[PDB]
RNA sequence: GAAACUGCGAAUGGCUCAUUAAAUCAGUUAUCGUUUAUUUGAUAGUUCCUUUACUACAUGGUAUAACUGUGGUAAUUCUAGA
RNA sequence: GUGAACAGCCUCUAGUUGAUAGAAUAAUGUAGAUAAGGGAAGUCGGCAAAAUAGAUCCGUAACUUCGGGAUAAGGAUUGGC
RNA sequence: GCAGUCAAGCGUUCAUAGCGACAUUGCUUUUUGAUUCUUCGAUGUCGGCUCUUCCUAUCAUACCGAAGCAGAAUUCGGUAA
RNA sequence: GAAUGUUACCGCAAUAGUAAUUGAACUUAGUACGAGAGGAACAGUUCAUUCGGAUAAUUGGUUUUUGCGGCUGUCUGAUCAGGCAUUGCCGCGAAGCUACCAUCCGCUGGAUUAUGGCUGAACGCCUCUAAGUCAGAAUCCAUGCUAGAACGCGGUGAUUUC
RNA sequence: UGUACAACGGGGUAUUGUAAGCAGUAGAGUAGCCUUGUUGUUACGAUCUGCUGAGAUUAAGCCUUUGUUGUCUGAUUUGU
């Protein structure tokens, strides 16, 4: 989360450690995201940083334009897969794991999202909002 | 007893969930009344 | 929520807000068309009988009788159809509709009085508009009558006096058929 | 706090109970427990599964006195009479004769 | 009407349908505890008056309950109440 | 004579050359293989009922816009109840 | 009998029912299984484990000593009546 | 390897804010040597995994003094394991 | 767990252990400072990290509930109902156990260090220091929390006749 | 020897997903007898439907009970 984050996030269930890749929902070229690091994550002898519904980590993109491989970047995640469980009390979960790429300050490579969008994630991030459609 | 679920407006400005419904865990403990049967009295010393 | 409320009989419509959750609570779970006895909504209305006909959901969209739901959708809607007036022949629009039971989201129900309660109601009961325009084909005047084909429409055909300042002119319809 | 229901088996949902799937498209499935669930992510057709509402709604079972008559018709009959019309000559002119 | 709020209404106890699984039924007065408590069901429990004057905003904050959990425990209940119970249902093969 | 209903029109026009290589297109054929609003010209004594106590023809039914009035939404050539 | 089958699994004939026993089911084991979300990040090393599998049809690359490579790869399908 | 004393020099000016030559006093025992005292009728050898505890010559965190400390940032020092 | 009359109940508290941790956002504030570029903190608020102690309402995992249903092969003449296949296989599966995969909770007083000070001589002046003294830290001692000395202790009950 | 305790039984609560039996103008259809069809007749047919959210199981660490049946002095030891 961290830098650019508009508001504070309650916690979530970490879906999603390092290695895990998520199909890439922007139009940027890009088509799927290996996540290398979690932004704000903290530190266990051997513990996986791990992220969730509106993180920030960092990626690579393995399957994409040329123009965007190779390379680290950041990224946001906006569906999680893993139930989490929020304070009105519901278990919810996608059918899939998705980021789009941004920029240290959380505006996105992008213009459009595809598919839909976590609330607690539209929340913490407007230019992430302003492209959404279905949110939650 | 055991536990149950409640649901409760929660009110604290400032959070995310102000004036919004949240759900939460409660205990139950059975609580019929107690009967006093005694008095004891205690004094200091120096060796409590 | 608000309560947009008809009597039917004299023509009358009044509004009315009712901020009680509990005195609310009566209509939901409720399809438009079920009757709803008064007493539960206020001590006013005690004896009423209302007849759930529709409304609209802070957003604004409509109720549409007989999708059941008490959440929105989006229906593919024709001529001869409730909340669509198609633009051009032949033309179907895509458009979100809200159910026909009634939620806590709604904006406004739409109520109409089907039998009267033990009291009178504001400018509802005490107030009576009358109808707009009479009979103009010629068998429905001698209807509004009762006439029997022999009795020459022309003199019972409705005359809506109107002024000219100083002159008092005077109007008919034009009997068809 | 509403009480929601089974996208499957169409049984009542309580606050904070079963669980909240979220589909592709964005279809909002929602389940009261691990079995609707299951028979879900089966491709299992609620109409089949014999317990169902849906199973139910649809082999007529148990609607009883549901299909049966009531008591539901209006009661009014008044005179307005037509607007502008002088509606103080619109009963003494409205005598009938058959 | 213990399990009753303002908002429920519905005449009902705290004692989940079937009852408490392990225990038995609450028949005296009782105290409901946000989240949970050392020990287990029928366990003796001594709960104690606060040794300090806590001001924490989460102390202090006044709650007013909206409903009750009242179903069964004893799997994935899903009825409140007989009545409730009885509602949904229709008519079974026992009964009148 | 506003509004509105009803009718007719919006399949013409204008624009572009992406596709298309036996396709299009051209000149030449065919419909004894079809549909055709319209314009023009022709074209309709029969409709009922076991066919005397007879069927509205001196002409049969309502249900709707506009409208009046109650409204909803931040928002559109959105529209709901009466 | 199933099945391609002297396979595995069940059965008839024959032969056994031998192998200290009782009560409990703590830790830690040995042997047998399962696990949300992630997916080798573990580790010298995917060790272990998991995945695959029959048959019928369709489809099948580099390269080659032209014999192969080849069940390459990749797919559909299969009960009962 | 770590810490001093003198103070020529460095630092626009200015020895010691921060540094510091030529010299010179030390400490330390995760360096490597020097030794050969113990074990050769045997004290299981590298590294990792696991896990506990200790040291302080403190990287972070609490409270401080100082600056060639405007703010922000940083550097130097104290109490601190 | 023997023995300290027996046995029961309620307690004390010596000594020992002891625990919480770090960050961000909002706000302060585009403020103080600055020519400008830039650009803070205390009070308040919402969350989070790392650790800990519990707990199972919810959700997830586990399945010999061999609980219900389904399937292959065979055996019991068929039917019903079953046996066997080192728990035959499969879907669901209560109960228990259980997971930052789930939820709940983690206390406030004093005394000090460094350091900054008061008064104040030594030394007619001056000095936080010599005497005396104020404020003070993730420190320390308490509070709180765990054990309870099987050779530390208190209060109380009932105390055997063949 | 009583708000006792137990074994059953009953009711709640759960889990599965519709028992056995019988019936049917449901059923791809097939045979057999003729009085050879203006539903010809008698049966067979995977499966389907009704009685039937039925049947089964449900404390072994679920809850509850006005019912049924039973149980209620054996052993050893202790003193200021
Ligand atoms: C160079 O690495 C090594 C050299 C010698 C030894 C053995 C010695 N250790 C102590 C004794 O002298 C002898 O112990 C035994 C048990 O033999 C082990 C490792
Ligand atoms: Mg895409
Ligand atoms: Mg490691
Ligand atoms: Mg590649
Ligand atoms: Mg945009
Ligand atoms: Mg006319
Ligand atoms: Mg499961
Ligand atoms: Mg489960
Ligand atoms: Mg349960
Ligand atoms: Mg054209
Ligand atoms: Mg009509
Ligand atoms: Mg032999
Ligand atoms: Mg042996
Ligand atoms: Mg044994
Ligand atoms: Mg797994
Ligand atoms: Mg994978
Ligand atoms: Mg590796
Ligand atoms: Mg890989
Ligand atoms: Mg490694
Ligand atoms: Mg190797
Ligand atoms: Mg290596
Ligand atoms: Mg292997
Ligand atoms: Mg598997
Ligand atoms: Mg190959
Ligand atoms: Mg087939
Ligand atoms: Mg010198
Ligand atoms: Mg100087
Ligand atoms: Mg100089
Ligand atoms: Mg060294
Ligand atoms: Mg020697
Ligand atoms: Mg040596
Ligand atoms: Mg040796
Ligand atoms: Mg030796
Ligand atoms: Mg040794
Ligand atoms: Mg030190
Ligand atoms: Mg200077
Ligand atoms: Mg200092
Ligand atoms: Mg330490
Ligand atoms: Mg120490
Ligand atoms: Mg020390
Ligand atoms: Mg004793
Ligand atoms: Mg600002
Ligand atoms: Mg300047
Ligand atoms: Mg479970
Ligand atoms: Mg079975
Ligand atoms: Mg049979
Ligand atoms: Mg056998
Ligand atoms: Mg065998
Ligand atoms: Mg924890
Ligand atoms: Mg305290
Ligand atoms: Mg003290
Ligand atoms: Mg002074
Ligand atoms: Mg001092
Ligand atoms: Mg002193
Ligand atoms: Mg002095
Ligand atoms: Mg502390
Ligand atoms: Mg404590
Ligand atoms: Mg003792
Ligand atoms: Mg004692
Ligand atoms: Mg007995
Ligand atoms: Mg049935
Ligand atoms: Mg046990
Ligand atoms: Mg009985």
């Amino acid at each position: 989360s961290g830098n650019g984050a508009q508001g504070t996030k309650f916690r979530i269930s970490l879906g999603l450690p390092v290695g895990a890749i998520m199909n890439c929902a922007d139009n940027s070229g890009a088509r799927n995201l290996y996540i290398i690091a979690v932004k704000g994550s903290g530190s266990r002898l051997n513990r996986l940083p791990a992220a969730s519904l509106g993180d920030m980590v960092m990626a690579t993109v393995k399957k994409g334009k040329p123009e965007l491989r190779k390379k680290v970047m950041p990224a946001i995640v906006v569906r999680q897969a893993k139930s989490w469980r929020r304070r009105d009390g519901v278990f919810l979960y996608f059918e899939d794991n998705a980021g789009v790429i941004a920029n240290p300050k959380g505006e996105m490579k992008g213009s459009a999202i595809t598919g839909p969008v976590g609330k607690e994630c539209a929340d913490l991030w407007p230019r992430v909002a302003s492209n959404s459609g279905v949110v939650v | 007893a055991g536990m149950t679920t409640i649901v409760r407006d929660l009110d604290r400005p400032g959070s995310k969930f102000h004036k919004r419904e949240v759900v939460e865990a409660v205990t139950v403990v059975d609580t019929p009344p107690v009967v006093v049967v005694g008095v004891v009295g205690y004094v200091e010393t120096p060796r409590g | 929520m608000k309560l947009n409320i008809s009597y039917p009989v004299n023509g009358s419509q009044k509004t009315f807000e009712i901020d009680d959750e509990h005195r609310i609570r009566v209509f939901f779970d409720k399809r438009i068309g079920q009757e709803v006895d008064g007493e539960a909504v206020g001590d006013e209305f005690k004896g009423y009988v209302f007849k759930i006909s529709g409304g609209n959901d802070k957003q604004g969209f409509p109720m549409k009788q007989g999708v059941l739901l008490p959440t929105r959708i989006k229906l593919l809607l024709t001529k001869n159809v409730s909340c669509y007036r198609p633009r051009r022949d032949g033309e179907r629009k895509r458009k979100s509709v809200r159910g026909a039971i009634v939620g806590p989201d709604l904006a406004v129900l739409a109520l109409v009085i089907v039998k009267k309660g033990e009291q009178e109601l504001e400018g509802l009961t005490d107030t009576t508009v009358p109808k707009r325009l009479g009979p103009k084909r010629a068998n429905n005047i001698r209807k509004f009558f009762g006439l029997s084909k022999e009795d020459d429409v022309r003199d019972f055909v409705i005359r809506r006096e109107v002024t000219k300042g100083e002159k008092t002119y005077t109007k008919a319809p034009k009997i068809q058929r | 706090m509403k009480v929601e229901i089974d996208s499957f088996s169409g049984a009542k949902i309580y606050p904070g109970r079963g669980t909240l799937f979220v589909r592709g498209d964005s279809k909002i499935f929602r389940f009261q427990n691990s079995k609707s669930a299951s028979l879900f992510k089966q491709r299992k057709n609620p109409r089949r599964i014999a317990w169902t509402v849906l199973f139910r709604k649809h082999h007529k079972k148990g609607i009883t006195e549901e299909v049966a008559k009531k008591r539901s018709r209006k009661t009014v009959k008044a005179q307005r009479p037509i607007t502008g019309a002088s509606l103080d000559l619109i009963k003494e002119r409205r005598s009938l004769k058959p | 009407a213990n399990g009753a709020t303002s908002f429920d209404r519905t005449k009902k106890t705290i004692t989940p349908m079937g009852g408490f699984v392990h225990y038995g039924e609450i028949k005296n007065d009782f105290i409901m505890v946000k989240g949970c408590i050392p020990g287990n069901r029928k366990r003796i429990v001594t709960l104690r008056k606060s040794l300090y004057t806590n001001t924490s905003r989460k102390a202090l904050e006044e709650v007013s309950l909206k409903w009750i959990d009242t179903a069964s425990k004893f799997g994935k209940g899903r009825f409140q109440t007989p009545a409730e119970k009885h509602a949904f249902m229709g008519t079974l093969k026992k009964d009148l």
